[PDB]
């Protein structure tokens, strides 16, 4: 094919392969998940310890935007940080204009419109990451998951990365046996669980779990990092069920 | 295979500029045009190429143009490329008049133009002018003057020149009968006495011509420039060798 | 009409000894007929054994010095931590100062 | 295929810019259209084809007004014509009306338009317009006029002519029944009998869009008090005015 | 192949596009510069092959840049006209910013500067010209003669030639021009310039242009007769032996 | 076969061939030799003229950057003129700002930060000039901090300091010889006959003071380019010691 | 047969989702000399093996200062490093004049990642061919990082990059429990680094001419030990 | 040998396939949409397929509100359509500002069919692979419906359709309009018209819809609104018996 | 201001221009030449603002000379003065205008007639039989209105011009330190170094 070389070009069936390959690179990175509890949400990512020489508690994969938005992705890590800095300006200029911290739904387009753009010009490479994020605004909490073509939506909870299906079936479930918003605290717990179960594709490579959350009651509207005690509990509260 | 004629920015192993040569080749596809010097005037004769029964041609013109009130030119080659030049050729001509408050000398104007054509031959992203020109004019520096210029950007001064189709023939015939002093009404004679021989049409019909001349003397201490009308032609045409 | 300048009094002094040099300057800092501080230094070591003080309009002074010190920093970065010959320093300060020839630093500096 | 026909900047060994001719092909494909110059008027017409009757064709013009003394039509790539138009109606103010306090003569607008047509050519990175227009109008010092404009940027004046699929012959028909005298009503006639053979659809009042340049309409202004401001010469016939002239063949 | 662009090195470290430009200089007519010790003489040949054209305003191949400097070339005609113009302007700008009129090397340097500038970025093509610049610096009496190539390099010579059949004329010059003792007379310095072209001119002085330049902004072209007065005197000793 | 056509294209094994070919352009230049001694530094070059009508001094293969820094180049001459020019401006400017002399290596440094400006596309900043320079430099100088230094500038963008080095068509055999001759306690006159000897060797033509240029720089008199008579007798005085042993 | 139409530009994804031009870049880091870094809770250390041309040329350095509290060592294309280390010197100076706070090391990573970033997403250029090991001492004590041309900066405890670097990384991976605790004493943290580097020699051994070292920590502003001064470790 | 790679090159028969291919992409949507006009209302229909128990449907539409009077439906990828939706959404704002009045449907469609023409002739980007359908109640034409495509085309529709099923939903209407011999649906209120579409669509597809398989919006006397989730179930009920 | 006189006679133009140069209180020079030859037969004197004065003169001179080698033909007095008025004309409406007044007197070898153009810093040009810039006119214009005749010999003009200067001396407050005279004609420019050597 000569239709998979350029980024702007349409294949005879209106197919843009360069963006598609972009996705292939995304579904190979680590695993990232996103839980939307009642008021607020919960995020969690799978960090992979390659060697013993890796100061733990360092090399964070979750970034806050403004001071109320969670944000996690999978794929090309540098492309990651990038897409977010833009989001960080886009955020800031917006608050500087209207005063009121940016609407989680609004925020998503800004990012989409941007990722959107990297599929239009043949002089640039499409974003090589799938992003999951959300936070609590005036209309409560929302949880989205943007992707390499700039396509995106709202979710009850979702995840991308090498091992996402297990994360999904063991995700749809939580929805079925709880049709009415999960639980602030509980979300975290069940979060650390959904990762392990999904790590069985990296089994031979010991890992480190990282969780952050955002909630109108535990965080108080602000997005915070799940460190300390509740961080342990959630692990064991998952290490136990792993048996 | 593989050839060095893909653009203007490229020398063949032998220092040839093909793209320019091909443009120089586009001329042999244009209606024949002639210019003949005289002891008292200059004659411009052309032969409309394009043809059809319903083609207005008594009003508008296609090959003869006034650049200055003392300079005229015969066109041959790309129609549009011709106007782009002709116009700037007119603006430059007026700035000289506006700066020195005198009329612009022929060679200067021909040189300025050849110098633009030169330029479209040396810079990338540009396509040379597919035009040729026969300049006929008069200035107080060198009396009457006949000049010619091609797409390559070179120019020269003839005593009697032809460009366009069957230049070989037209050029040959002239080289033969041109008397170096020959009066005007003998050049207008020789004009057809050459154009005729090198045509195709069953017969040389007036509606298929364009004449213009430049005369001056003691009388009007200045130059009178005439562009023959369909009438005068159909007439002076009979006075010669057409029923 | 906004006037961008001000005079914070002060006096500095610099003597060159046979094989040493001094540079003194009182610590009082003023505005019109009042006091802003009885101890606010106007004489700093800039590195490479060079003392400097810019006296006049407080702010332009702090600026020049900071701007000069950040300059010693880069002189090292580009010429192998080479030492800055005090003569080479003054020549440099000239350019700093003349840099603003048409919106001058309202100060009398001394190294 | 050559290796020279894929660059506006490239001359073939003979001396023919390429991309231009293929552009000029999209035109020799478009729907048939013609124009006839009378002695006291000029007529320009072109056919209409419906994707489906579920679409309202009375919201998409094909014969356009550039100046209240000039109108124009086309054959080739639809969309180009739509904007090539609005850029023409402007380059008509900014380039003449706003400098001379009056609207432009036929000849110069056609050239101001071919000027915009020229740009599309000289420059890689863009494609020329796949359209060819017939512009018709009249100005005091020149009487009536008829002009054709191609992607190549060149433009010529006719008495009568056609462009489009069914042109080879339509341009043959006209050639036969044209003479310096035809009054406008005659032209309007000769046109329909030529817009006749050039169709496989029908011949109603909608599928035919024709307009003409003629006498001034002291009604079509909207005001009255100023002597010289007399009226617009351009008139786009209505669906009705048509089929009536169709009955009398 | 690697000869397709100006911005690409062949494996052996060449840049053919610039090299090919030079192949065009060989196409043009022959030019030859010869210096004495009180003068400098440039000579050319006239492409007198297809004429039924004017005569009055016919190029002389030699052009003045300033009152004290003339330049001659070989190669793409149209290309040459721009270098001549650009060097003419610069020659006047120098006087405007330094009072002093230009030096022959400063001019040569400025020219070659241009020629090299046109081999830098792509989307530009090297001038197909090679040139000989001769003259005398201000208030100086040492004759100077430089040559420039399309590539951008310039050089000084005791005598030199460029253009088609420049290999021949060069051989000749080499075994005649005495490094230790240059022609001490404008007349003999001419004689030597003429006799050299008289190996590629194809008979007649109707194919030879000669221009002489001495100190103090004193330059002067030559006429058709004067030029023949040498073709004459050299056609004597030719069979005289 | 396929990765050597872009100056911004890595070969599968992380190589930039266009840059490598760049260097291969230098080998075509004529030889240049530099030898450093605690007495001063020496620079010598083979001139190599096509004709006897050329004016020798027309070929500036050795030039002055400033009173305390000189150099010899090898490779494309037009490309050289540009570096020599930048280098000279670099020196003079620094002087203006500091009222002192630019360290030899800090100058050499700015010369390399120049070649570092190749590449066309637009990924951020902007450095207008398509490919690598086709030339190398032998920069001989002297400053109060590190004394007599001698450097080698490559279009790659890096440089090393040498005790002695040779570049150009002959740097193959020349560099070998120098490897087996140079020693810290060489006098200036000793190095002159050595640079002079190695040229003659891996040079070609009969070594005359016309096809060989020789220069040197010292704390005392800066950069001086040996005139013809000197070099001439330095050659005789040289070729003589060859008789005995 | 057997081409790879996906490695011509940094701006093209191969069918599997790989950026080959970037990959080739890393390959150039492997071709360069070795360098090691390791740190405890009071200092950080860079040990590098300078390379050279002739017995006449000099050994090309590979340790670079950035501020009184920060520096790095490199592997690969020298020039690229210059540009990078330089961009870094700038970033620190800003954060110093404006805010008057020493630029934290982690931040220096983000910064070097986002800059390396741009070069993997646009047409016309190429990715930096050089890896760096950064060290420093902010308000969180010692710090060590490892940056790669893909924009991936990871914070370790020790490491090495360069040809044969492998062996040294192995060593460091065992002696870990030992050095991570060498606090208060610099002379031992370096002897450790030197041992680890020797695990990568094959040609020669480290001499006073080709060994470079650097340290920074608690009460030790980033300083570099060169030649005749690193003798007490050879 | 790549005509169809560049958005600017004409095939020997003036084709520009890249523009053509652009279209097939307007189909891989797999959603059908028809719009019909009342007598003082206008309604568009479109199916709402949500293939994932995780996506929260609230954020799953293909009809946005450009202005407080105009609504739009798109037959293409949510990324591309979300773009267009924005530009047009802004042309509106600015138009009002620069002219004193609310921008008409028929216009906005021309700004877009123009915008996606310049978009396509200057080659400053790849053409968006979507079809846009503009609906509203103009104050100079009330029931108004215009539809633009990727090739920079547009026109008025008395009621049209778009999707993988052009003809079906179309012809089905051509026979219903072939009878009423008029160019619009007759009814005093929207409610009833809505019922007419769903009604007249199930007929062409051959499938039942619930309060989640469809999606509709309508335009009143200056007040565009999207049909509620639950409310769409209503008219679905009312017209489930009056068969 | 400085003194700038000029008069056209039978077949030539004559230009007078005071020699002193004064900076405030002192006179830094009493032998300044306010002239500047544009070409073999065109001469141009000037007087105006300190710096503006000769920067402009030289600039003009450079353009003419450039044109002359390029065309190898010599630009005519009429066209030369036209060019000048163009520049000065653009000058008056620019960030900072040259404040220079001038006199151009050349010989038109084409008509074999001498011509003298007087132009002021505003771009105001006029062809006259004789002219002057600044205050210079009030003391002379009447004497010339009285004696001037177009048939005058070069020899007669000088005698006339001498009178005007003698008057300038008797009634003008400034001491202009004498004038320098120059003649333009069919043979070019020469300096009457004998109105000074007298």
């Amino acid at each position: 094919t000569g239709y998979d070389l350029s980024n702007s070009v349409f294949s005879p069936d209106g197919r843009n392969f360069q963006v598609e390959y972009a996705v292939k690179a995304v579904e190979n990175g680590t695993t990232s998940i996103g839980i939307k509890c009642n008021d607020g949400v919960v995020f969690a990512v799978e960090k992979l310890i390659t060697s013993k020489l890796l100061v733990p508690q360092k090399n964070v994969k979750i970034q806050v935007v403004d001071r109320h938005i969670g944000c996690v992705y999978s794929g090309l890590i540098p492309d990651g940080r990038h897409l977010v800095n833009r989001g960080r300006e886009e955020a800031a200029s917006f608050k500087k204009l209207y005063k009121t911290p940016i609407p989680i739904p609004a925020f998503a387009d800004r990012l989409g419109q941007y990722v959107q753009a990297h599929t239009l010009y043949n002089s640039v490479r499409p974003f090589g990451v799938s992003t999951i994020f959300g936070g609590v605004d005036k209309n409560g909490a929302h949880l989205y998951m943007l992707e390499p073509s700039g396509s995106y939506w709202g979710y009850k909870g979702a995840a991308t990365g090498k091992g996402r299906q297990s994360a999904k079936a063991e995700l749809e479930k939580l929805v079925d046996h709880h049709p009415e918003g999960l639980s602030a605290r509980e979300a975290v717990k069940q979060a650390a669980k959904i990762i392990y179960l999904a790590h069985e594709d990296n089994k031979e490579k010991d890992f480190e779990l990282e969780i952050s959350w955002c909630s109108l009651s535990e965080t108080n509207g602000l997005h915070k990092f799940v460190k300390g005690d509740l961080l342990q509990e959630a692990i064991d509260f998952a290490q136990k069920e792993i048996n | 295979s593989r050839r060095y004629d893909s653009r203007t920015t490229i020398f063949s192993p032998e220092g040839r500029l093909y793209q320019v040569e091909y443009a120089l080749e586009s001329i042999s596809h244009a209606g024949t045009a002639i210019g003949i010097m005289a002891s008292d005037g200059i004659v411009l004769a052309a032969e409309r190429k394009v043809t059809s029964t319903l083609l207005e041609q008594d009003t508008s013109t296609e090959k003869l143009y006034k650049l200055n009130d003392k300079i005229a030119v015969a066109v041959a080659g790309l129609t549009a490329d011709a106007e782009i030049l002709i116009n700037t050729a007119r603006i430059h001509a007026q700035n000289y008049l506006k700066t020195y408050n005198e009329d612009i000398p022929v060679e200067i104007l021909v040189r300025r133009l050849s110098d633009i054509k030169q330029g479209y031959t040396q810079h990338g992203g540009l396509r040379p002018f597919g035009v040729s020109f026969i300049y006929a004019g008069y200035d107080d520096r060198y009396g009457y003057q006949l000049y010619t210029s091609n797409p390559s950007g070179n120019y020269t001064g003839w005593k009697a020149i032809s460009v366009g189709a069957n230049t070989s023939a037209a050029q040959t015939l002239l080289q033969m009968d041109y008397k170096d002093d020959m009066k005007v009404d003998d050049a207008i004679e020789l004009a057809l006495k050459t154009l005729s021989k090198t045509t195709d049409s069953s017969a040389l019909t007036y509606d298929r011509l364009e004449f213009a001349t430049i005369r001056k003397g003691a009388n009007d201490g200045e130059v009178y420039q005439k562009i023959f009308k369909p009438q005068e032609i159909k007439d002076i045409l009979v006075k010669t060798g057409i029923t | 009409q906004f006037n961008p300048y001000g005079d914070n009094g002060g006096t500095i002094l610099g003597i060159a000894g046979e094989d040493f040099a001094v540079l003194a300057g009182d610590t009082r800092n003023i505005t019109d007929y009042s006091i802003n501080s009885r101890y606010e230094p106007k004489v700093f070591d800039c590195g490479d054994n060079i003392v400097m003080s810019a006296n006049g309009f407080a702010a332009d002074g702090d600026a020049l010095v900071k701007r000069f010190k950040n300059s010693v920093k880069w002189y090292h970065f580009d010429h192998n931590d080479k030492k800055l010959s005090i003569n080479s320093a003054a020549r440099n300060i000239q350019h700093l100062l003349y840099g603003k020839r048409f919106f001058p630093y309202y100060v009398h500096t001394i190294i | 295929t050559d290796r020279y026909s894929f660059s506006l900047t490239t001359f073939s060994p003979s001396g023919k810019l390429g991309q231009i001719d293929y552009a000029l092909t999209a035109v020799k494909q478009g729907v048939t259209s013609l124009g006839i110059k009378a002695t006291n008027g000029v007529v320009i017409a072109t056919e209409k084809k419906s994707s489906s009757p579920l679409a309202m064709s009375e919201t998409l013009s094909k014969v356009s007004l550039l100046t209240p003394d000039i109108g124009a039509v086309y054959s080739g790539m639809g969309p180009d014509y739509r904007v090539l138009v609005d850029k023409s109606r402007k380059v008509a103010h900014t380039s003449y009306k706003r400098i001379y306090g009056e609207y432009p003569p036929t000849k110069l607008l056609v050239s101001e338009v071919a000027k915009i047509m020229q740009e599309a050519t000289q420059s890689g990175g863009v494609r020329p317009f796949g359209v060819s227009l017939l512009i018709a109008g009249h100005d005091e010092f020149n009487g009536f006029s008829l002009y054709q404009v191609d992607p190549s940027g060149s433009y010529f004046p006719w008495k009568a002519t056609a462009i489009g699929k069914g042109s080879v012959a339509a341009k043959t028909f006209l050639e036969k029944r044209w003479n310096d005298e035809l009054e406008l009503e005659d032209a309007i006639h000769i046109a329909l009998l030529t817009l006749k053979e050039s169709v496989e659809g029908e011949f109603n009042g909608d599928t035919i869009e024709l307009a003409i340049i003629g006498d001034e309409n002291p009604d079509l202004l909207g005001y009255t008090g100023i002597p010289t401001d007399k009226g617009p010469r351009f008139r786009k016939l209505t669906s009705q005015e048509i089929n009536d002239r169709l009955e009398a063949l | 192949g690697y000869d397709r662009a100006l911005s690409i090195f062949s494996p052996d470290g060449h840049i053919f596009q610039v090299e090919y430009a030079l192949e065009a200089v060989k196409r043009g007519t022959c030019a030859v510069g010869v210096k004495g010790k009180n003068c400098v003489v440039l000579g050319c040949e006239r492409r007198s092959t297809l004429k039924l054209q004017d005569t009055r305003i016919t190029p002389s191949k030699v052009s003045k840049i300033d009152s004290h400097v003339v330049l001659s070339f070989s190669g793409l005609n149209a290309d040459s006209r721009i270098l001549i113009e650009k060097a003419r302007v610069e020659a006047q700008s120098h006087r405007l910013t330094l009072e002093d009129p230009v030096t022959v090397e400063y001019l040569t340097r400025y020219v070659a500067g241009v020629q090299q500038r046109y081999t830098q970025s792509g989307g530009v093509r090297p001038f197909g010209v090679s040139t000989l610049i001769a003259g005398f610096d201000p208030r100086d009496d040492e004759p100077k003669l430089y040559q420039t190539e399309p590539s951008g390099i310039y050089s000084s010579w005791s005598a030199q030639t460029i253009g088609r059949n420049s290999k021949t004329v060069r051989e000749f010059l080499e075994k005649n021009y005495d490094r230790k003792e240059p022609p001490a007379t404008v007349e003999e310095c001419v004689k030597l310039t003429v006799r050299s072209l008289l190996e590629v001119v194809q008979t007649g002085a109707k194919n030879i242009e000669i221009t002489v330049v001495k100190p103090d902004s004193d330059i002067v072209a030559l006429s058709s007769e004067e030029i023949n007065q040498y073709v004459t005197q050299i056609e004597q000793e030719k069979q005289e032996q | 076969s396929e990765y050597d056509r872009g100056v911004s294209t890595f070969s599968p094994e992380g190589r930039l061939f266009q840059v490598e070919y760049s260097l291969e352009a230098i080998k075509l230049g004529s030889t240049a030799i530099g030898i450093a001694t605690k007495e001063g530094v020496v620079l010598g070059v083979e001139k190599r003229a096509t004709s006897p009508l050329l004016e020798s001094d027309s070929i500036e293969k050795i030039v002055e950057i400033d009173r305390h820094i000189g150099c010899a180049m090898s490779g494309l001459t037009a490309d050289a003129r540009s570096m020599i020019e930048h280098a000279r401006t670099a020196a003079v400017t620094h002087n203006l700002y500091y009222d002192e002399d630019i360290n030899v290596e800090s100058l050499t440094q700015s010369v390399c930060d120049l070649a570092l400006r190749f590449g066309e596309g637009a990924s951020g900043e902007e450095r207008l000039m398509s490919r690598p320079f086709g030339v190398a430099l032998l920069i001989a100088g002297h400053d109060a901090d590190d004394g007599y230094q001698l450097f080698h500038a490559e279009p790659s963008g890096t440089f090393y300091r040498y005790n002695a080095k040779a570049i150009g068509s002959g740097s193959e055999g020349a560099q070998a010889e120098l490897l087996n001759e140079w020693h810290s306690s060489l006098t200036l006159k000793e190095a002159e006959l050595l640079v002079l000897k190695i040229l003659k060797q891996v040079m070609e033509e009969k070594l005359d003071e016309n096809n060989a240029q020789l220069s040197c720089i010292t704390k005392q008199d800066g950069f001086k380019i040996y005139d013809n008579e000197k070099t001439a007798e330095l050659i005789k005085e040289l070729k003589e010691k060859e008789a005995a042993e | 047969m057997f081409r790879n139409n996906y490695d011509g530009d940094t701006v093209t994804f191969s069918p599997t989702g790989r950026l080959f031009q970037v990959e080739y870049a890393l390959e150039a880091i492997k071709q360069g000399s070795v360098t090691v870094g390791l740190r405890s809770n009071t200092h950080a250390v860079l040990v590098a093996l300078k390379r050279n041309a002739d017995e006449l040329s000099s050994y090309q350095k590979k340790i670079i200062k950035c501020d009184e509290h920060m520096g790095l060592s490199l592997a690969g294309l020298a020039p690229d490093a210059r540009v990078l280390s330089n961009y870094l010197r700038q970033q620190c100076n800003y954060s110093s004049l404006v805010f008057n706070r020493k630029l934290a090391v982690e931040r220096a990573g983000h910064l070097l990642c986002d800059k390396a970033q741009k070069n993997t997403q646009s047409y016309g250029g190429r990715p930096y061919g050089v890896g760096l090991l950064i060290i420093g001492y902010d308000k969180s004590g010692a710090h060590l990082l490892e940056f790669q041309p893909s924009g991936n900066v990871t914070e370790l405890y020790g490491t090495a990059i360069g040809a044969r670097s492998q062996g040294a990384k192995t060593y460091l991976e065992r002696t870990l429990d030992t050095f991570i605790k060498i606090d208060g004493n610099p002379d031992e943290l370096i002897k450790a680094g030197v041992e680890a580097i020797s695990q990568s020699l094959r040609d020669e051994s480290l001499t006073v001419d080709n060994l470079s070292i650097a340290i920074v920590g608690k009460d030790t502003p980033f300083t570099i030990y060169d030649g005749e001064a690193v003798a007490k470790y050879i | 040998a790549g005509y169809d790679r560049h958005i600017t090159i004409f095939s020997p028969e003036g084709r520009l396939y890249q523009v053509e291919y652009a279209f097939k992409a307007t189909n891989q949507t797999n959603i059908n949409s028809l719009a019909v006009r009342g007598k003082d209302c206008t309604v568009v229909i479109s199916q709402k397929k949500v293939p994932d128990k995780l996506l929260d449907p609230t954020t799953v539409s293909y009809i946005f509100c450009i202005s407080r009077t105009i609504g739009m439906v798109v037959n293409g990828p949510i990324p591309d359509a979300r773009n267009a939706a924005l530009r047009a959404k802004a042309e509106a704002a600015e138009f009002r500002y620069k002219y004193g009045y609310d921008m008409p449907c028929d216009v906005l469609a021309k700004r877009m069919a123009n915008l996606s023409q310049i978009y396509t002739q200057r080659a400053y980007m790849r053409p968006l692979g979507v079809i846009l359908t503009f609906v509203s109640v103009d104050e100079e034409l009330g029931p108004s419906i215009y539809k633009t495509d990727p090739a920079g085309y547009y026109v008025g529709y008395k009621a049209t359709a778009t999707g993988p099923k052009q003809q079906e939903i179309t012809t089905n209407l051509e026979n219903h309009f072939k009878k009423s011999k008029i160019d619009h649906i007759n009814e005093e209120s929207w409610e009833k018209v809505v019922e007419f579409a769903i009604t007249h669509m199930i007929d062409a597809l051959g499938t039942e819809f619930s309060k989640n398989d469809l999606e509709v919006g309508v335009a009143t006397k200056d007040k565009f609104f999207t049909l509620s989730a639950e409310n769409i179930e209503e008219r679905l009920v009312a017209i489930a018996e009056q068969d | 201001m400085d003194i700038i006189l000029g008069i056209r006679v039978q077949d030539s133009v004559i230009l007078a221009s005071s020699k002193a140069v004064t900076r405030g209180i002192s006179v830094l020079k009493d032998s300044d030449d306010k002239t500047r030859q544009l070409s073999p037969h065109t001469l141009m004197s000037f007087a105006g603002e300190a710096g503006d004065t000769v920067q402009f003169a030289e600039y003009i001179q450079a353009n003419i000379q450039l044109y002359s080698i390029r065309e190898d033909y010599e630009l005519s007095p009429q066209a030369v003065s036209s060019f000048v008025r163009q520049e000065l004309a653009k000058s008056i409406r620019s960030r900072r205008p040259y404040q220079v007044n001038v006199l151009i007197g050349g010989y038109d070898k084409k008509k074999n007639k001498p011509e003298l153009y007087q132009i002021d810093y505003l771009g105001t040009k006029v062809e006259l039989p004789y002219g002057a810039h600044g205050y210079s006119g009030f003391y002379t214009f009447s004497l010339l209105d009285h004696h001037y005749r177009p048939d005058m010999t070069t020899e007669e003009g000088l005698d006339l011009l001498k009178l005007c200067v003698q008057e300038l001396e008797k009634r003008m407050p400034m001491d202009f330190k004498g004038v320098i005279v120059k003649i333009v004609d069919k043979d070019g420019i020469r300096q009457v170094d004998d109105f000074q050597a007298q």
